């Protein structure tokens, strides 16, 4: 199914509220950008626009072995591309070029003539799309990428749909009619018309603002199909959330409302309400955020109670937030703020709060018990049950309770109220009065013949949020049945006490003079609102359990906060969806089952460990108490002074990270290199399975003392008599041995993923000293598949990546940068360690199952969508499964396999602003390891003089080292034992294997016994060949004669244009033959199979050839490198019309054509001009035309030394053919095919 | 580095032939160690010109020598010299050599050899005294007839009233036609040499010698 | 074609002095010549390397040089060692032919030829062979032959010339001639004479003794 559609892009003035540059007022006015297709060929007519289409996403759906193409129109002034997401393409959009300094290769990208259609030609097949146990229907999105500003100012996003068929059988309509869900953030204040500034950022959604935007539908309860997508390249957030429907899948019960500032996923929404829905955003100011829609109606389509009453009661409860006082101890500044000065109220703040009572004395406030306050009650309930709940609001103020997931609720007695009021919504609640809420669960409380064992549902109030967060309503609910009592459940709720009433009681009651205050500071209104951890801090919360009990965890939290939160439990591995992991963050809304074991206890100092909090001084502390020889692992800590450069960024920064060492003493570091480029300006890499412990004998050399946290301290109850924390801090030359013992449970089942990836961080300075560089990644894999001492396993190639951020100020290296011997510096965007596209080292195998281990840390503006461009990645869930849907996310972390079958650079997307403009891009290579060829200086075309060395004498050249070549002079002696000849190879090329042979001189077989190839990029960052494993030191072992050739392979290959080959052991004179051998990234210089003598004759066609009674020099008998007699080609005559034509059956771009002399009767030829031609249909004659005549080369030096017409232009259509015009003797001409079948 | 040690004997005599040959310990040699020189004072190599060169070809520039067929290749040199008919033709300070190739202690070992003559018919010694006229000629010529002695290790004695120093050293004469020089002549007074006569006591049974005393 | 000679074959001088031996070639060949230094009773050893890099701990006596066609072998320190022979060989397949060989001769002191008379031993005539030793005290230089006359007629070649070191108080050299004649000639004259003649003498003497 071939699918023309097009596209186009305009620029439009609309402000999407019908139906010199200065704010307005009303509604204003400004240039707003949208996309315009035409269906049709004329591009004039078009169907009319309706009002509710905006900036809808043009959905492209698609099949499975279907292709499509599409075009687009230029109609702006600056060029435009699009960019593809998953789908493997040809590079002729990507937009992002390299080092080359070229020609036009896809160097059209930012060039776009007045018209142009640049077809792509998408193709998808079965690794393209799902498979039967895949998701029905999959979905991806594109967006430009070529204009950074443009699309900052114009952020037009579309979507795909890529999937099997199914609408060839019997399917229900309900698929397609064009509903996709987007996003948008508006600016211009850069756009090519432009215009202190007074201009805020604000969103659109679908391209429409002010109740301009329609698209809320109710109907039949149908399983609609529909999903959402959404992206974030702006700095900033805002709240958005849905009402309707949770996001239910199969037939496990998901209620997540998961609606996030970034979010693409991949799931489907149940239309059973017949009605409005509503999304709400959690902004005070009404003109900010007003998308407000109503109802749009069309049609879709055409056990048992049991006595479980208990009584829920609401009354105050006054609790000092900070029970324990430190005041004294003024030591990080924290004492500033316990001086009364103009905003220090105290503690004690009175407000109306919701939580059980069993009696209803109601006489005077009693004391109720500790650690049981604060908390909400508990409700267990069944369908349809009937219970009755006392409500009552100790202050004149209104208070109001309305349930969460329940929609069954009728009105008592009468269907109509006569009063002015008809809904719910204000229903008045007397300071006292009784009222109770009629609730019946629906009936997919219990599914067929599967009765669920137990599942998390959680409700509050949804009437006065405004108001409702300032007295703290919230309440837990338990429902299911035996399979608790202990419930100390750890809650967020931040004390908002501006919005609270009883603020303005407290300004008398406080401060009898409020003179110096005024009331009117917005300072007191910031302060005023302060942080709490379920109202207790400064160890006052503990919990305990142990083994072999019929309970499960729970742990629940409500508010979204504003922002993210870390909190997790060191030691204890929490199972959250059968993954184990350590670090969860903290997201409002949701709830699962799980249970934890306690194994071991312990006492370590630690805190919330939020970016923001913890700097009151909680501890919220634990305390579960009760109820083969090993690898030596070092970790080190040095200070590089290396600022990252000056031309496209004395100033100077040095970073400490943690590396990995050998010993004790500083005098080995055990230097690797290829697959071990992890480290960069990043952690160590350690590769550790199960039992084996790690003695890591942890000490800096470095100027300062600082400290090391392992992040997995497993130890048992030491330091007996009295548990007395852990000083750490350590100090240089000291031996302190951080050593625990790896566990067995956390390795997943043999068919998961048999290797879990997790990190570890140093918890005395996250962002004072973690943040100045000392972050250190981990892995553990389970059983033994890593063979051997050092582990040759070909299997898998594993890296990793981390984001974070480095400024300036959390370094402690300020004032001392000059060595000790406007205000944009203060902006640094942290990316690896090292940014100018100038990070290599992620090479790969290209056709092999590949793991890799997503990671990333920091803060809030370090977690973004990051994927490599163009490939397809997925995980598998105990099924073979296939979904490209995994992105950053702080501390989960998991294991991703993915195989490319295609080839070539590739570039690391950015979707945040701040770190695109920093000028990111670690990109990564993949070779082809079947090439096999000479690269440049065997066969001579290299030049002198850009080789050079040191000390020359007469009558030797080094040069004549070439392959097959002796005779008097084959080297060059010098009595110095070493020796260094450097060779460019005038670009970075792949190099797979390095041959030698040894020479002859007076009567000795000369030849080099050992050596150690080095290379390097520019001459300044020097590197060697540190790869293979089985020892950090190999010597490479030479020949054993004369004539002695071998053939080796590097498993890592090596990247330079520049090599110096060493040969410290030298067969008693410094003997030079050195043969390299190389090939390209694109790996096309191959025969194609035509040395098999058996295929067809016929498949190989000309104009003319040697025809007559004895018509046996046939074109393809001249084939390069075969012996026999007469074994060349002859035309018919001595004319040029005749070419030599070849099976095409594809279009190619050419590289390189060989073509050789006969060996027949001992006489030289040489060919000095001819021409190359090229034809599409037999009639035009275009070639490389340049400069006035057309580039002519010259080879054919003998009659036996072969020459290769390497076209690096591109000789397009689909004939390329050859002429011989300049003969020696007769015509004979030897041949061989060349090249690759691709594209 | 590797020592070279000869395996073979060097009398020769008309009748038989014997088989020649130098072998070293380690075989650290080339396909092109092959090469045969002797001593030839103030002359060519053999005795006006080379044995042979062309690195392992036995000929210089005619009377190419065929005849010295190599038994074993490779890592050992050999070749026998035709004792038949050479003769004083295969007599010198024989050397087992072969310049080496790494060229770090003493680029060419060099052999030993020794003192090489035909065998000629029963040698035997019978002096006589001198008259007193023959002494009173103003000079006094006293050297010892040592000329082919069987065995070869022999010690020249010198008993004439006192005991010379430095004239009985081994001085390495060139050889003659089949024949090795060698004289000691010290001059020693007339009244010593009247004592008793001198008297050269070889190791011969057979050999006897009467005193003729003249006055 | 590589025809190579050497020169001179024996010198004598002064002290304090420095000379230079060269051997002419016959084309262009290479620096790395050949050059053993025997002295009369050693196994000649090479002391330069390559005759183009002077071999690490070699005494400053011996310093060769030269390339192309032309080599120099300096002198630094003089000794009456002088006694060594050379020999300029180069290492190539092609043709090649090397020096003849430079061994000096010792000078003496002019003193009168001591005459001797050593009367032929009856052995010889019991023996019917003829070994008549008469060898000549105090002479010189090395190239002096021992004439014998039968019938007037001149022997010239037949008695062989020995090289050794000069005596320190001697002065002589170890001479061993044996005439191989047939009895015939030997028994045709009853007396043998041995005539000393020189430059000193002018007239043979022969006198008659008993037998
Ligand atoms: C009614 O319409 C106009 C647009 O025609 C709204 O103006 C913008 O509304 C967005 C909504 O998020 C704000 O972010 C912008 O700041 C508004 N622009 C200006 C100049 O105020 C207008 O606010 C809408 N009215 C309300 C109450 O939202
Ligand atoms: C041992 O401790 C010292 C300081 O406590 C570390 O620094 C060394 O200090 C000495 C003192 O004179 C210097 O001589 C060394 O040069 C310093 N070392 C370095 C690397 O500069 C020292 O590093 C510690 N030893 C080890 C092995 O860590």
């Amino acid at each position: 199914a071939i699918r023309r559609y097009y596209l186009g892009a305009v620029e439009l003035s609309w402000d999407y509220r019908q139906s010199g540059a200065l704010p307005l007022g009303p509604s204003v006015l400004y240039k707003k950008t949208v996309f315009v297709e035409f269906t049709d060929q004329l591009f004039s007519v078009a169907r009319p626009r309706p009002p509710w289409m905006g900036l809808l996403g043009p959905t492209i759906q698609a099949e499975v072995y279907d292709t499509v193409v599409v075009t687009l129109k230029n109609m702006a002034s600056h060029p435009v591309s699009l960019h593809a997401v998953g789908v493997s393409f040809w590079k002729s959009s990507e937009g992002a070029e390299y080092e080359d300094h070229t020609s036009q290769r896809e160097k059209e990208d930012d060039k776009v003539l007045p018209g142009k259609s640049q077809t792509y030609v998408w193709q998808v097949l079965k690794e393209n799309g799902p498979t039967a146990s895949d998701p029905p229907c999959l979905t991806y999105s594109y967006l430009s990428h070529v204009d950074l500003v443009k699309d900052l100012n114009s952020g037009l996003i579309g979507a795909l749909l890529v999937c099997r068929e199914g609408s060839l059988t019997r399917e229900r309509t309900q698929n397609l009619h064009e509903f996709v869900l987007l996003f948008a953030v508006f600016d211009e204040g850069k756009s090519w018309h432009s215009a202190a500034r007074a201009q805020p950022a604000m969103h659109t959604v679908n391209g429409y603002v002010n109740r301009s935007l329609p698209g809320l539908i109710g109907c039949h309860k149908k399983s609609v199909y529909w999903h959402v997508i959404g992206m974030g390249t702006s700095p900033e957030v805002h709240s958005i959330f849905l009402e309707g429907h949770t996001f239910l899948v199969r037939h496990h019960r998901q209620a997540s409302l998961e609606i996030s500032p970034l979010t693409f996923l991949t799931a489907q929404t149940f239309l059973m309400d017949l009605g409005q829905f509503l999304l709400f955003c959690h902004i005070s100011s009404h003109h900010h955020g007003g998308m407000e829609a109503h109802v749009r109606v069309e049609s879709c389509a055409e056990k048992h109670p049991k006595t479980w009453v208990h009584y829920i009661a609401a009354e105050e409860e006054d609790w000092d937030y900070a029970p324990l006082v430190l005041a004294p101890d003024d030591r990080s500044y924290k004492s500033q703020y316990l001086n009364n000065g103009p905003q220090r109220i105290g503690r004690k703040y009175k407000k109306v709060r919701f939580m059980a009572y069993t009696d209803e004395t109601f006489k005077t406030r009693e004391a109720i018990q500790h650690e049981s306050g604060i908390l909400g009650p508990l409700l267990y309930g069944e369908v349809g049950d009937t219970l009755l709940i006392i409500f009552k609001n100790q202050a004149s103020r209104p208070y109001n309770i309305y349930p969460h997931g329940i929609t069954d609720v009728r009105p008592l007695y009468s269907r109509r109220l006569p009063k002015g009021v008809k809904h719910l919504k204000d229903f008045p609640i007397l300071p006292g009065e009784i009222f109770k809420y009629k609730w019946t669960v629906t009936v997919e409380d219990g599914p067929t013949k599967s009765d669920p064992r137990c599942l998390t549902r959680y409700y509050s109030s949804f009437v006065n949020m405004e108001r409702d967060l300032a007295s703290g309503l919230i309440g837990p609910l338990l429902i299911c049945y035996k399979e608790s009592d202990k419930r100390n459940v750890i809650l967020f709720s931040v004390f908002d006490e501006n919005r609270s009433w009883y603020l303005t009681e407290n300004i008398q009651r406080f401060l009898p003079n409020p003179a110096g205050v005024q009331l009117e500071d917005p300072e007191f209104q910031a302060s005023n609102i302060m942080h709490s951890i379920n109202g207790y801090v400064f160890d006052s919360l503990q919990l305990s359990v142990c083994l072999h009990e019929v309970a499960y965890w729970y742990i629940l939290s409500i508010g979204a906060q504003t922002d993210f939160l870390s909190v997790f439990f060191s030691g204890y591995t929490f199972k959250h969806k059968m993954v184990y992991e350590d670090t969860l963050t903290l997201f409002p809304f949701s709830g699962e089952t799980v249970f934890m074991s306690m194994e071991n206890p312990g006492l370590w100092i630690l805190g919330c460990h939020n970016s923001d909090f913890r700097n009151r001084g909680m501890t919220a502390l634990l305390k579960v108490s009760s109820c083969k020889r090993t690898r030596h692992y070092f970790i080190a800590a040095v200070e590089q002074l290396w600022d990252y450069g000056m031309s496209e960024s004395v100033p100077r920064f040095k970073k400490v990270v943690f590396r990995e060492f050998a010993d004790g003493s500083f005098t080995q570091p055990s230097y690797r290199g290829e697959l071990n480029k992890h480290l960069g300006l990043l952690g160590p890499y350690i590769r550790a399975e199960v039992e084996d412990n790690i003695m890591v004998t942890f000490k800096n050399q470095a100027s300062r003392p600082y400290s090391f946290y392992s992040s997995l301290i497993s130890y048992p109850d030491d330091q007996e008599q009295g548990a007395e924390p852990r000083h750490n801090f350590v100090q240089p030359n000291e031996t302190r041995t951080y050593f625990w013992k790896v566990q067995h449970h956390m390795a997943p089942t043999e068919d998961e993923f048999d290797c879990k990836a997790w990190a570890y961080f140093s918890d005395v300075d996250l962002e004072k000293d973690v943040h100045s560089g000392l972050i250190g990644p981990l892995l553990i894999c389970r059983a033994n598949t890593l063979n051997a001492a050092h582990g040759r396993q070909v299997t898998v190639q594993e890296f990793a990546l981390f984001f974070t951020i480095f400024d300036e100020t959390k370094s402690w290296y300020f004032t001392e940068n000059v060595e000790r011997n406007l205000k944009e510096n203060y902006r640094f965007h942290a990316i690896n360690g090292y940014v100018m596209d100038t990070l290599p080292g992620l090479v790969m195998a290209q056709n092999q199952r590949i793991r890799w281990y997503l990671l990333s840390m920091g803060s809030n503006e370090n977690i973004h969508s990051i994927h490599f461009s163009g490939h397809v990645f997925s995980v598998r869930k105990k099924e073979e499964y296939k979904m490209a849907v995994y992105n950053l996310y702080p501390g989960v972390f998991e294991t991703v396999e993915m195989l490319p079958s295609k080839v070539g650079i590739w570039r690391i997307e950015c979707l945040i602003g701040e770190h695109l403009q920093a000028g990111m891009s670690t990109t990564f290579l993949v070779y082809s390891k079947k090439c096999q060829t000479p690269l440049g200086m065997a066969s001579g075309h290299i030049r002198d003089f850009q080789i050079t060395a040191s000390g020359q004498y007469g009558q030797w050249a080094p040069k004549l080292a070439r392959l097959h070549y002796s005779g008097s002079i084959n080297a060059w002696s010098t009595k110095e034992p070493f020796s260094w000849i450097k060779v460019d190879l005038l670009a970075p090329m792949i190099i797979h294997g390095i041959k030698t042979q040894g020479a002859r001189q007076k009567f000795s077989s000369l030849y080099i016994s050992q050596f150690i190839i080095m290379y390097s990029l520019d001459g300044k960052k020097w590197q060697t060949y540190r790869g293979n494993s089985t020892g950090t030191l190999m010597v490479f072992f030479g020949n054993v004669d004369s004539s002695g050739i071998k053939h080796n392979i590097f498993n890592p290959p090596i990247i330079a244009r520049y090599i110096r080959l060493h040969p410290t052991h030298y067969s008693i004179r410094s003997t030079l033959r050195m043969e390299l051998m190389g090939c390209d990234l694109n790996s096309c210089s191959m025969p194609l199979g035509m040395e098999s003598k058996a295929i067809s004759d016929a498949q190989i066609t000309a104009s003319s050839y040697f025809t007559n009674m004895f018509a046996t020099w046939s074109p393809s008998k001249a084939r390069l490198h075969l012996q026999g007699r007469s074994n060349a080609w002859r035309p018919q005559v001595n004319n040029p019309k005749e070419w030599l034509q070849v099976d095409f059956q594809k279009t190619m771009k050419v590289t390189g054509v060989t073509t050789q002399g006969v060996k027949s009767l001992l006489t030289s030829m040489y060919v000095k001009e001819f021409l190359i031609s090229s034809s599409q249909d037999g009639h035009q004659w275009t070639l490389f035309f340049q400069n006035g005549k057309v580039k002519v080369f010259q080879g054919n030096q003998d009659s036996f030394t072969p020459v290769v017409n390497s076209l690096d232009p591109p000789l397009l259509t689909r004939y390329l053919r050859i002429h011989p015009q300049s003969w020696v003797h007769q015509i004979a001409l030897r041949m061989e095919v060349l090249g690759c079948e691709a594209q | 580095e590797v020592q070279l040690v000869e395996s073979g004997g060097g009398v020769v005599q008309p009748g038989r032939s014997l088989r020649l040959s130098c072998v070293d310990s380690g075989l650290t040699f080339s396909s092109y160690g092959m090469h045969w020189v002797r001593q030839a004072p103030g002359a060519g190599l053999e005795w006006v010109a080379v044995i042979s060169y062309d690195g392992n070809d036995k000929y210089y520039a005619d009377s190419v020598k065929g005849r010295f067929a190599i038994s074993r290749d490779n890592a050992k040199n050999t070749l026998y010299l035709q004792m038949n008919s050479l003769t004083i033709e295969d007599t010198a300070v024989y050397y087992c050599a072969k310049d080496l190739i790494e060229s770090n202690i003493a680029e060419a070992f060099w052999g030993q050899g020794t003192l090489v003559t035909v065998s000629s018919k029963g040698p035997s010694v019978f002096p006589l005294a001198p008259c007193s006229r023959s002494t009173s000629e103003s000079t006094a010529a006293l050297g010892c007839l040592v000329k082919d002695y069987f065995p070869e290790p022999v010690t020249v004695s010198w008993n004439s009233g006192a005991l010379t120093s430095g004239v009985h050293t081994f001085p390495a004469v060139l050889q003659s036609s089949g024949l090795y020089s060698l004289s000691s002549v010290v001059t020693v007074p007339s009244s010593s040499l009247g004592t008793a006569t001198y008297t050269c006591n070889v190791d011969h049974k057979p050999s006897n010698t009467k005193v003729d005393k003249r006055v | 074609d590589i025809q190579m000679t050497q020169s001179p074959s024996s010198l004598s001088a002064s002290v304090g002095d420095t000379v230079t031996i060269a051997c002419r070639a016959s084309r262009d060949i290479r620096n790395d010549l050949a050059w053993y230094q025997q002295k009369p009773g050693k196994a000649p050893k090479l002391l330069i390397y390559a005759t183009s890099r002077l071999q690490s701990g070699v005494p400053s006596r011996f310093s060769g040089s030269g390339s192309f066609t032309d080599f120099t072998l300096t002198i630094n320190s003089l000794q009456p060692d002088d006694s060594a022979t050379y020999y300029c060989l180069q290492d190539s397949d092609y043709p090649l032919t090397f020096g003849g060989g430079t061994k000096v001769d010792i000078k003496g002191t002019v003193a009168a030829p001591s005459v001797f008379i050593f009367p032929p031993s009856d052995e010889q005539l019991k023996s019917g062979t003829a070994s008549v030793v008469c060898l000549l005290n105090n002479f010189y230089p090395r190239e002096a032959k021992v004439q014998w006359k039968v019938d007037n007629a001149l022997q010239s070649g037949n008695s062989q010339e020995s090289v050794t070191e000069q005596d320190s108080k001697d002065s002589t050299y170890s001479l061993s001639s044996t005439l191989t004649l047939s009895k015939a000639d030997y028994e045709k004259h009853k007396v043998y004479a041995c005539e000393v003649t020189h430059q000193g003498l002018s007239s043979p003497v022969t006198k008659s003794f008993n037998r």
